[PDB]
Parts: structure tokens; C-alpha cells; sequence
RNA sequence: CUUGGAUAAGGUGCCUAAAUAUUCGCUCAUGAGAUCCCAUAAAAGGUGUUGGUUCAUAUGAACUAGCCCUGAAAAUGGAUGGCGCUAAAGCGGA
């Protein structure tokens, strides 16, 4: 209702073959799951790991289905883990995550911001392999393990963020950051 | 205690210009109380009067008004575009204006 | 990674009066009062008077903030024991030929350093405050500085030791000068 | 074991710590930023250390929504609600222990809805209550000047 | 800026932020009076900014340093510089936007008794994390030769005295008349009375 | 040759029209950094700090790559365009 918070990933279900021929007259049948921007993204992505992957191009294949799955609980909070791959500078890695949201793609979201900021890699090199949820008592890093202990409190400690308006700029008296 | 007021006050900034070009066909006001881009929409279709002052008798006064309107805002802070049956000259750009309440709705 | 919560507790020894009031420390005994500010590090700290401990806590903290601490209990220890029992540094000064000659003045404070190599000059060094300079009543050549502040007396302590440096020859041969042999309690 | 005495016991409610105002499920969180801005909600569960969920009962106009923490400003008030609650039972909660209306009561509560009340005013009140200060003006007026 | 004037007191602010929004209100036309310029703060090490002031010393004309890059150091002056390099100083109109700040330090006559402001969008205390360091601009210009920075804190140990006295003053008068409002509201007809606490007045 | 509307390339701290906008990370430099052509920098190093992989009962190791640092010396006084900027007005994203 905010679309100031919004992040633009959403989560699709493509189906597809390879056009019948007299060799191969009932051919395998191909599923994946892709995080993109539109349905239009997540078609050229399956379609790039068709080719890559099986010996498939969309020129002598055909789609079956676009589905773009939804999320059940969007108010209960889960952990997520993830695994990835991707390029460097002087070579390739492959690395393990772990987040806290309440989607799926909205840890996705994260993990781009992440990679982005921790070690300069762009989203054209970077390949996601199994998102999935894991329980509270198989997490692995201590920035997550913090986050769930029996009775979490802590106070406040950052500066106020006020409406524009009210920002004004011959101040009368110096305001203070205590706000107990 | 005399001569009610009835306008709010602003002040003529310059043109409408980018860098390196002029355009004189529309000037900038700021508006005393307003600073977002949604306040300023308020105003958007009210008489402005710019009044200034001669050293020679004209009409038997010594003072003439050069009238405009209020015709949009101008970017996420509360200035305005006006346009002026003549072009503002460019020996004003601090001086006063009235944006007047006349065209009431 | 920030890490939530961190705590670290510090006892009250018997003949203590303690306060903090912004960050700010004052603690008083036999031999005499300390202050120590510390209004340069992220702290909230809490000082029970009913029982001993005052204690140190940091809210969200890193690796290099949250190693200071310890540095600030191991000041808060210190101090405790500057006003109950004075600290105390032993040197012993050393010659191989010409004997170096002390002598203490100004109410036990400024010694004056007379004969190092044989130099006819005159050297000084004059005492932080809240420091005594008096010698050993027991062996030849052994000098007693001390009293209720470990800054102050390891500060003069070490001003002695820097007065007496050897220039131009192999100190691993000349080994001329005055050190510091023992650190202790009155 | 032995309890404490009523020694411990205010000596315990002397304490006045640096911080108080917690994050935590029940606190009352002014909404300071945004297109919400202006109205109370609830704390119900905390995502990150960034983010957090809040909730305004049906009391409130606001619903239940993910929300950055730097946009909010802690209250006095608390309330002592449960594990995984949802809106109903906060709005039953919110309801049975009236802490709405003794924030209303309080130095900020009352500010805000005097100058909401001063913002809705007529022409003709503004004319009243300068017409009121006129005539308070002049007993002011009378009493000094018997003073002196 | 719609007021003949604006007092601002430098304590406490940034020397390239108060800089950066006193010139957009002198270009707007508006006067500008700074005091306790002394006071103002940079966001380095000391070291490091005195290496900064010395690299600004060593250039001048080669053939005549009569001509060429003048060395202000009196801590306002610093300030009038910082200004009005950020102003088109060439131009007419430029040149009438810097005659209309005034920069002192300390706080002399006229001053003492007006209303000071500040600008909380150039505090040091809202802007720079508290682990960063951060210097004083008395004490850099002192270090490179400016000689006056213990008369003028003299001098403001006496006006904040003369202050304290006349706060006490102020505060018993405001305690005397609100005595005399609470008596004078129940001397009102019921009507004006209802109205004023409708209101909250 | 004109009137009005809405853009491209690029920008929104002041010079200078438009964000001291919002939302995530990283970085402290006693010669920081700041985007085509474009107006120089390497081998070799770091017990600075931040992520990741693999071995050994809660410590010891070995590798890997982001920002920072050493390596880094010229002639009139000078140049991210200037001021300046470290809850960025820097670097990678939304
Ligand atoms: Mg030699
Ligand atoms: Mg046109
Ligand atoms: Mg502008
Ligand atoms: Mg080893
Ligand atoms: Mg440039
Ligand atoms: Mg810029």
C-alpha cells in the first residue's frame, strides 16, 4: 500500500518442452522456479538454462505454463537459507547465506543488496540455486542465532526522520538525541 | 491597526533556466509558509501583483503594478511558476509580491 | 555482526566511596582522591552502592568497540587499589667505573643525578604530582617512587630511566644507567 | 526461597536507568514518517534489528504492515500482551485495559488534540476568542495596576 | 526569510554545511549576522587539518606575495572565505549577496541582547558518528598564529554572568503575572471563560 | 519565424534549474575517494577490517576476494572544474 517499500521480485512456475519430432515423438518435460522483475524476465531465464543446461533453444521449443507463485503466510516470519554461485574478478565461487523475512522473495531481495555491497557483484553474474526454509534449531550464523533468544528487548538509538514539512531550518533552541 | 492585509507574501527568484540559458517567459516565486510540492498546488490559480516605486510623476502617482498569474509548481519544494503580461526585469530578483486571494473558490 | 547485549561486573573493596554521575569517576580513600573521565567511549554504566559492583554495559557494538571494555574495568581496578594500598616501583642504578651520586630535594621530590660517565654536568627530573621520591633504607643503590596513581608513578619511573641514556657508544658494552627492577605495593 | 524485603523492594523502584522505552511486543510507537504519519500502532514482532511488524487494532487506522524502525518514536505506555497474538485479541486487550485514553491524558496527548481542535476552528470562533482575550486583557489590567 | 534579520551563534556546527546554507539565503536576499565563529567545528583530526592550512600557506605569487593568495586567520574571517567561494563573487549581484553577512567573534554590543538561532541540518551532534574525530577552529587558528584566543573566553565568562542575572529576572516576572492571569480568569463572564478552555488558552 | 506541453543524454549540498529524498551493505587514509573517450601505475607484501571454503576437541591452522594501507622521487604556486564533504556531498545496489 506503500510503494515507496516495495521491492519489484516475485517468484515464477515455467513449464516446457521440445517440439515433437519423428526421433523423438513424446519428449522430456522441463520445470524450474525463477525469481525475476516480470513473467517476461523469468521466460528468458528459463530459456537460457535450457540452453545451457539440456540441449534446448527456444527456437525448436514450445511453453507450457507461467504461473507466478504467491505466498501463503505474508505476516508469519520464517528463516531462509540459500545457496549460490557466482563470479569474481579472478575467478568463481560458490557460497551459503541465511536470512529472516517473511517472504521468500523478499530474502531474495536482500541477498542482491548483499552481494552488491560486500563484494561488488552485479546481478549478471550471479546464479541462485535452492532457496528453501530451515527450522530454529539448524542455524548456522551467529547474526541469526542472536535474533531468537527467549525474551528479546533492546532499546532505540537512531535520530528521528520526520516529515518534510516539519523540517524546518532556523531552529529556536538545539534539539537533543537522548529521547530516553 | 489600518490597511488590512488580505495576500500572502513571496519573493521573485529569478527565471525558469537551466545552466548556460535564460528563458524569460516564465519567472520563480517562493511562498512564506510553503515548502512541499503539495501546499504549493493550493495557489494555482491566483493573481500576483508586483508593486514597485518611480522618482517622476506618472499618472499623478508614483507607483505602478505589473500583474501575472500563478501557473504550476515547480519540483517537491513549494516553488511556483508565474507568468507576467510583460517579462520581470532582472533588477528585482529579492524584491516583494503579493500572491493576492481574488479568483475565491 | 552487532551483538545485542554486553555486561562486565567489577567488585567494591572495603574502604571505598565511590560516584559517577555522566561517565564521569571519583573514588576516595586513605591516600587521598582520584578522578578519571571517560566520556570518549559508547557506555551506559551502573553503580550499585548497597552492594559492591558497579557494571559496564554497551548496547549493539562491533569487534572494535567492544574490546574496551575490559580496559575500562582494568582502570576502575586499578584505581580501587591506588587509594588503598599506594603502588610502589624499585630501581637500581648501575655504574661499571664511575659511581653516579642521588640526591633528593624539595620535599622529597627532584633528584638531582651527579658523576654519570664521569660528566661534571648536573641532571634533573621533577616528579608528576601526587608522586614521593625517597631512597631505599635497606641496600646501596636502590630508589623508592610511589603513591596512589599508576599513571603518575610509571610516568616519573620512566622519565628517570630516559635521563640517563647513553649516546654515542655500544650500549651492549656500556651499560650504564638507571632501571626499573621490581613493581609492587606499599 | 526467601523473597525480598521491602528494602530491596524500592530500593529496586529508585533505580532510574539511563534508558527506558524498549522495544518489545506492547509499546505504543508514535508514527513519525510516511504516509501513515500521525497515528499510534503497536509493536507485535520484530523481523531484524532494521525492521519490524506493527500493528494498530481496528481502533487504530492503521493495519497490520511491515514497517523500517527508524521511522517510529517509542512511548511511556506499554502493554503486556502474548506469544503470537493477533489483531483481535489486541483489539479486546487494547480495549480492557483503556490505555488509549490515559495517553490522551497525558502532556503530549492533550497538545495534539488541541491543535487539532484549533485547526477545524471558524471564522466566527477565531472572532470569539479574540473577543475573550480582549476582555481578559482588561482585568488583567485592572489587578496590576491595584498592585502597584 | 521574510525577516529583517537573522542572528545565528556558530557553536557547535560544520564549518562546510552552516557554509553551504548561509549563501543560499545571502543569493535569496536576506542579512546574515554570525557570531562565536571560534566555536565552529571540522570533522578531522586536528593533525590533519593544520597539514591542510599548511599546504594552503605555502602558495603564492613567485614574483611579488603582495599580489596572490591573502592568509585570513582570524577563525570569522575563515568562515568569510569559506562563504564566498561559494558565491558567483564576480558579478554585480554576487558581489551584493556577500556585503550582507556580518561575521564576529565572540559576541560584542548589539548582539548580546537579540535572539540566536541555529540550523539543526548542520549540527555536529545530528551529523558525525561518535567514534570519527573532529577539531575545534580556535585551536587550529591559534596554532598557526592568530593570538587571541584567551581574551575572548574572558570576555564570555563575564556576558554569560550578566546573562544569569537577567534570566533570574525574567523567569520571577513571568511566575508574577501568571499568578495575576489564574486570579483574572474567574472575573469573566462564563461564555469567554468556556471559549478559552475549549481551546486550551 | 513563434506560443504551450512532455522528454533524451545527463543530473538534483552551494557555484547551478531540480532530493542535505527514501531503503540496504562497505570504507578512516600523518599525501582517502569521486564513473566512456580522458588525461598513468606493477610485481611483491599487511596480526587493518568484512564475507566465504576446507581441515583438525573450542581453540589451532591453511586458503579465497571486497574496501583500506606499504611499494610511490623534479624542477614558478595550484587544482575530483572550485568551495568543501566522513549519521557522505565517497564506493556497489534498489
Ligand atoms: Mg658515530
Ligand atoms: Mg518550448
Ligand atoms: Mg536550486
Ligand atoms: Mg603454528
Ligand atoms: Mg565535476
Ligand atoms: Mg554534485
Amino acid at each position: 500500500i506503500d510503494n515507496s517499500l516495495n521491492t519489484n521480485i516475485h517468484q515464477y512456475h515455467i513449464v516446457g518442452r521440445a517440439i515433437p519430432t519423428a526421433k523423438d515423438k513424446n519428449p522430456n518435460v522441463y520445470r524450474m522456479c525463477i525469481f525475476a522483475k516480470n513473467d517476461t524476465n523469468a521466460k528468458s531465464r528459463f530459456w537460457y538454462f535450457m540452453k545451457k543446461i539440456n540441449k534446448l533453444k527456444k527456437s525448436n521449443g514450445e511453453l507450457l505454463a507461467c504461473e507466478q507463485i504467491k505466498e501463503r503466510f505474508p505476516l508469519r516470519v520464517k528463516n531462509y537459507g540459500v545457496l549460490l554461485r557466482y563470479d569474481s574478478r579472478t575467478g568463481t565461487h560458490n557460497m551459503y547465506k541465511e536470512f529472516r523475512d517473511t517472504t521468500k522473495e523478499g530474502a531474495i531481495a536482500q541477498l542482491y543488496s548483499e552481494m552488491a555491497g560486500r563484494h561488488r557483484a552485479r546481478a549478471s553474474s550471479i546464479n541462485i540455486i535452492r532457496i528453501s526454509e530451515i527450522s530454529s534449531s539448524l542455524v548456522r550464523r551467529p547474526h541469526i542465532k542472536q535474533l531468537l533468544k527467549r525474551r528479546l528487548r533492546f532499546p532505540a538509538l537512531h535520530l528521528p526522520t520526520l516529515q518534510k514539512e516539519y523540517r524546518k531550518k532556523f531552529a529556536s533552541k538545539r534539539p537533543s538525541t537522548y529521547r530516553m | 491597526l489600518q490597511a488590512v492585509r488580505l495576500y500572502e507574501k513571496g519573493v521573485i527568484l529569478g527565471y525558469k533556466r537551466s545552466q548556460r540559458n535564460q528563458d524569460p517567459n516564465f519567472t520563480l516565486i517562493s511562498i512564506k509558509n510553503v515548502n512541499t510540492k503539495k501546499h504549493a498546488q493550493f495557489y494555482v490559480g491566483k493573481r500576483v501583483a508586483y508593486v514597485y516605486r518611480t522618482t517622476k510623476h506618472h499618472d499623478g502617482v508614483k507607483i505602478k503594478c505589473i500583474w501575472g498569474k500563478v501557473c504550476r509548481t515547480h519540483g517537491n519544494s513549494g516553488v511556483i511558476r508565474a507568468k507576467f503580461k510583460t517579462h520581470i526585469p532582472p533588477k528585482a530578483f529579492g524584491d516583494r509580491v503579493r500572491i493576492l486571494m481574488y479568483p475565491s473558490n | 555482526m552487532k551483538t545485542i547485549v554486553s555486561t562486565q561486573k567489577v567488585l567494591i573493596p572495603e574502604g571505598v566511596k565511590v560516584a559517577i554521575n555522566a561517565r564521569k569517576v571519583t573514588v576516595s580513600g586513605k591516600y587521598g582522591t582520584l578522578r578519571r573521565s571517560f566520556r570518549h567511549l559508547p557506555i551506559d554504566i551502573r553503580l550499585n552502592k548497597l552492594k559492591k559492583y558497579i557494571k559496564v554495559v554497551m548496547w549493539f557494538g562491533v569487534p572494535d568497540s567492544l574490546a574496551c571494555i575490559r580496559t575500562v574495568c582494568t582502570h576502575l581496578k586499578n584505581m580501587f587499589t591506588g587509594v588503598t594500598k599506594k603502588f610502589l616501583y624499585k630501581m637500581r642504578l648501575v655504574h661499571a667505573h664511575f659511581p653516579i651520586n642521588s640526591n633528593i630535594v624539595d620535599n622529597n621530590t627532584r633528584i638531582e643525578i651527579r658523576n654519570y660517565l664521569g660528566e661534571k654536568s648536573v641532571r634533573f627530573v621533577k616528579a608528576l604530582p601526587g608522586v614521593v621520591i625517597e631512597k631505599s633504607p635497606n641496600v646501596k643503590d636502590e630508589i623508592y617512587v610511589s603513591g596512589a596513581d599508576i599513571e603518575n608513578v610509571s610516568l616519573t619511573a620512566a622519565l628517570i630511566h630516559q635521563s640517563v641514556l647513553c649516546r654515542n657508544k655500544d650500549i651492549r658494552k656500556f651499560l650504564d644507567g638507571i632501571y626499573v627492577s621490581e613493581v609492587t605495593t606499599v | 526461597r526467601v523473597e525480598l524485603t521491602e528494602e530491596e523492594k524500592l530500593y529496586i523502584s529508585k533505580k532510574n536507568l539511563l534508558f527506558k522505552r524498549f522495544v518489545e511486543p506492547g509499546r505504543l510507537c508514535l508514527i513519525e514518517y510516511g504516509p501513515y504519519a500521525g497515528k499510534l500502532c503497536f509493536i507485535v514482532d520484530i523481523v531484524t534489528i532494521t525492521r519490524v511488524i506493527v500493528d494498530g487494532a481496528f481502533i487504530t487506522g492503521v493495519p497490520r504492515m511491515v514497517i523500517p524502525l527508524k521511522r517510529l518514536k517509542l512511548l511511556k505506555e506499554r502493554i503486556k500482551i502474548n506469544k503470537n497474538c493477533k489483531s483481535g485479541f489486541l483489539r479486546k486487550t487494547v480495549n480492557s485495559t483503556k490505555v488509549l485514553e490515559e495517553f490522551n491524558n497525558s502532556k503530549l496527548g492533550k497538545k495534539m488534540i488541541i491543535k487539532k481542535k484549533r485547526d477545524e476552528a471558524t471564522d466566527f470562533e477565531r472572532f470569539q476568542v479574540y473577543f475573550a482575550k480582549r476582555e481578559l486583557k482588561k482585568k488583567m489590567t485592572t489587578i496590576k495596576n491595584k498592585k502597584n | 526569510m521574510y525577516k529583517k534579520e537573522y542572528v545565528i551563534d556558530c557553536k557547535g556546527h560544520l564549518l562546510g554545511r552552516l557554509a553551504s546554507l548561509i549563501a543560499k539565503e545571502l543569493l535569496n536576499g536576506q542579512r546574515i549576522v554570525a557570531v562565536r565563529c571560534e566555536d565552529i567545528n571540522i570533522s578531522g583530526s586536528l593533525y590533519r587539518n593544520k597539514l591542510k592550512y599548511q599546504e594552503f600557506l605555502r602558495l603564492r605569487t613567485n614574483t611579488n606575495p603582495k599580489k596572490g593568495p591573502l592568509h585570513l586567520r582570524e577563525p570569522s574571517k575563515i568562515l568569510w572565505r569559506c562563504v564566498r567561494g561559494m558565491l558567483p563573487h564576480k558579478t554585480y549581484k554576487g558581489q551584493l549577496a556577500l556585503k550582507k553577512l556580518k561575521v564576529c567573534v565572540g559576541m560584542p554590543y548589539p548582539y548580546d541582547k537579540k535572539k540566536k538561532y541555529v540550523l539543526p541540518s548542520a549540527l555536529r551532534a545530528f551529523r558525525l558518528k561518535k567514534h570519527r574525530r573532529y577539531c575545534r577552529l580556535g585551536t587550529l587558528s591559534s596554532r598557526v598564529g592568530w593570538n587571541y584566543d584567551t581574551l575572548v573566553k574572558k570576555n564570555e565568562v563575564l556576558r554569560k554572568q550578566v546573562s544569569k542575572a537577567y534570566y533570574k529576572k525574567k523567569v520571577n516576572n513571568l511566575n508574577e503575572k501568571k499568578e495575576i492571569k489564574t486570579e483574572a480568569l474567574n472575573l469573566i463572564n462564563p461564555e469567554q471563560r468556556q471559549v478559552l478552555e475549549n481551546f486550551g488558552y
